[PDB]
């Protein structure tokens, strides 16, 4: 719904409270989303680059 | 419609827009915006209109 | 057991100059936003 990427998505366990749409890391890159139909949390991990 | 000193003002929430079918009803004067083309505003969201 | 800071000192000055370069890529310089898929795909290439 908005959010742009490209990666490898992964089922995660981190408690997105209720109220909070993705995950911010330090130096500011998306690593996680909410599902907006079913409402899971998912990693974003990085493709292969070297 | 509004008259202009106590203009109208709507407020659309959860929907399906289509900004290209409102593109083409074929009888605008003028169909200008600035942060963004309009035909690519057919897939983008937001909060409130 | 119970001194090591230059090799502390050079250990970290590289951290602090490496995060400094990821944190520079959230500021706009004078521009609308940080994300390029908010400048491209809202926009014309012209
Ligand atoms: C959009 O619709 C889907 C279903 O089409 C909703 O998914 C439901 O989510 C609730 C969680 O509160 C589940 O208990 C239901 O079983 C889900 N339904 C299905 C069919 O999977 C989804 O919640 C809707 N979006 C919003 C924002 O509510």
């Amino acid at each position: 719904n908005g959010l742009t990427g490209t990666g490898v998505l992964t089922e995660s366990n981190k408690k997105f409270l209720p109220f909070q749409q993705f995950g911010r890391d330090i130096a500011d890159t998306t690593d996680a989303v909410r599902d907006p139909q079913t409402l899971e949390i998912l990693d974003i991990t990085p493709c292969s680059f070297g | 419609f509004a008259s202009v000193y106590a203009w109208n003002r709507k407020r659309i929430s959860n929907c399906v827009a289509d900004y290209s079918v409102l593109y083409n009803s074929a009888s605008f004067s003028t169909f200008k915006c600035y942060g963004v083309s309009p035909t690519k505003l057919n897939d983008l969201c937001f909060t409130n209109v | 057991s119970s001194a090591l800071g230059k090799l502390q000192d050079v250990v970290n000055q590289n951290a602090q100059a490496l995060n400094t370069l990821v944190k520079q890529l959230s500021s706009n310089f004078g521009a609308i936003s940080s994300v390029l898929n908010d400048i491209l795909s809202r926009l014309d290439p012209p």
